[PDB]
């Protein structure tokens, strides 16, 4: 018979278990034999306090690095302000010591926790290729609650060395079955950011995760766009409980927030899966995600239910992480076959975008080819276009079979005039479908604004696999 | 960049 943890904040981790049903179902994965043991996790960040009574124990220094001072040792420089408490406070999230009389407990609180120094500085590419490139073999999941400004104004994305780190990772991490990136959608709520426009969210290599607060809500910064995945519970108004861990200086808080604090839960929940079956790929946890993440009672006004049956919101990507489905789930999961991409040239010739623009095109999805997908995973509309006011744009994609994805939505403090340089928008929400037929595009103005510009290029990318399907939901 |  399982025993839940007695840690003394244990009661408040809400998030954790409940009879309630507002919870990540995390008891239940615990009480089928998965804690986290013998899988790796690094939390990309500010640096970790190794020696913390709740973290010490999980501790792994394989785990962790000091790229900005160039030393093997994450510790946090301390400050006045303690500004670089974060990422011990998202390590805690995942890994914090069970059963010891001190905070509370992580998600996998038996996985082993390392910590990667590379914010408290500046964050050049080389510094991001580092940190994502640590230990491809030792590390199984990366987890980064960063990302570029969310001010509502940049567009931004990993550089060179970067994605050539993502794409080591996946193709060769974790002996050849694809390093885990974790990443946090972003705080850009206010300033109404989309996901969208920050490279490392919208990525495929990545799992990006959003918020739901304690009732149920889209909270105050989260941000909508087409390539989040799916959702852990995170912070809200100040009558909603929020996050419980390991604090700098040893000690405790209950009070992390924001999207920091919903990467390392997910985090910690694919370190329990991963413990489950150790043989998942890098694209089996994106479908694992998929198909056991649950909308129940999360409040939002744009679930749509798309081809294959699953509801689907630019809020909360499939839903909800479920612990307990996902190492169910995996134990018995067979490996999705090899990762096919078709690439289709859309245009014949620019076209002016003016007030409103639709580019409708029927594909056959590479058929009679060896890259044929009949099983979308990711498909990415990569664009090219002038505009004079950026944020004044929404852009719209509709698959065949009928699921619009917001790829763009209007980003009011987005006054820039360069436009799109072939950027990659990704969407999620047609997963499993197949994507022969018609593709549509739109392009609007949302503004009275007399606005002008032109696309030049537009490049449907399809990623996926011609065979395992399962009957639509 | 790159904020927390
Ligand atoms: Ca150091
Ligand atoms: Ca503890
Ligand atoms: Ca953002
Ligand atoms: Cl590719
Ligand atoms: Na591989
Ligand atoms: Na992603
Ligand atoms: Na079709």
């Amino acid at each position: 018979v399982y025993q839940e943890p007695t840690d003394p904040k244990f009661p408040q981790q809400w998030y954790l278990s409940g009879v309630t049903q507002r919870d990540l179902n995390v008891k239940a994965a615990w009480a089928q034999g998965y804690t986290g043991h013998g899988i790796v996790v690094s939390i990309l960040d500010d640096g970790i306090e190794k020696n913390h009574p709740d973290l010490a124990g999980n501790y792994d220094p394989g785990a962790s690095f000091d790229v900005n001072d160039q030393d093997p040792d994450p510790q946090p420089r301390y400050t006045q302000m303690n500004d670089n408490r974060h990422g011990t406070r998202c390590a805690g999230e995942v890994a914090a010591v069970a059963n010891n009389g001190v905070c509370g407990v992580g998600v996998a609180y038996n996985a082993r926790i390392g910590g990667v120094r590379m914010l408290d500085g500046e964050v050049t590419d080389a510094v991001e290729a580092r940190s994502l490139g640590l230990n491809p073999n030792h590390i199984h999941i990366y987890s980064a609650s960063w990302g570029p400004e969310d001010d509502g104004k940049t567009v931004d994305g990993p550089a060179r060395l970067a994605e050539e780190a993502f794409f080591r990772g996946v193709s060769q991490g974790r002996g050849g079955l694809g390093s885990i990136f974790v990443w946090a959608s972003g705080n850009g709520g206010r300033e109404h950011d989309s996901c969208n426009c920050d490279g490392y969210t919208n990525s495929i290599y990545t799992l990006s995760i959003s918020s739901a607060t304690q009732f149920g809500n889209v909270p105050w910064y989260s941000e909508a766009c087409s390539s989040t995945l799916a959702t852990t519970y995170s912070s809200g108004n100040q009558n909603e409980k929020q996050i419980v861990t390991t604090d700098l200086r040893q000690k405790c808080t209950e009070s992390h927030t924001g999207t920091s604090a919903s990467a390392p839960l997910a985090a910690g929940i694919i370190a329990l899966t991963l413990e489950a079956n150790k043989n998942l790929t890098w694209r089996d946890m994106q479908h694992l995600v998929v198909q056991t993440s649950k909308p129940a009672h999360l409040n939002a006004n744009d679930w749509a239910t798309n081809g294959v049956g699953r509801k689907v919101s630019h809020s909360y990507g499939y839903g909800l992480l479920d612990a307990g489905a996902m190492v169910a789930l995996a134990q018995n999961w067979t490996t999705v076959a090899p990762q096919r991409k078709c690439i289709i040239d859309i245009l014949t010739e620019p076209k002016d975008i003016g007030k409103r623009l639709e580019v409708r095109k029927t594909v056959t999805a590479c058929l009679g080819e060896p890259n044929h997908i009949t099983r979308l995973e990711h498909a990415q509309a990569r664009l090219t276009l002038s505009y004079n006011r950026r944020g004044d744009l929404a852009i719209h994609l509709v698959s065949p079979m009928g699921t619009r994805s917001t790829l763009l939505a209007a980003r009011p403090h987005d006054y820039s005039a360069d436009g799109f340089n072939d950027w990659a928008f990704m969407t999620t929400h047609s997963w499993d479908e197949d994507p022969s037929g018609e593709w549509v595009l739109e392009i609007e103005n949302t503004s009275e604004a007399n606005n002008y510009g032109t696309l030049t290029k537009f490049t449907l990318v399809l990623y996926g696999t011609a065979s395992g399907s399962l009957v639509p939901r | 960049x790159x904020v927390k």
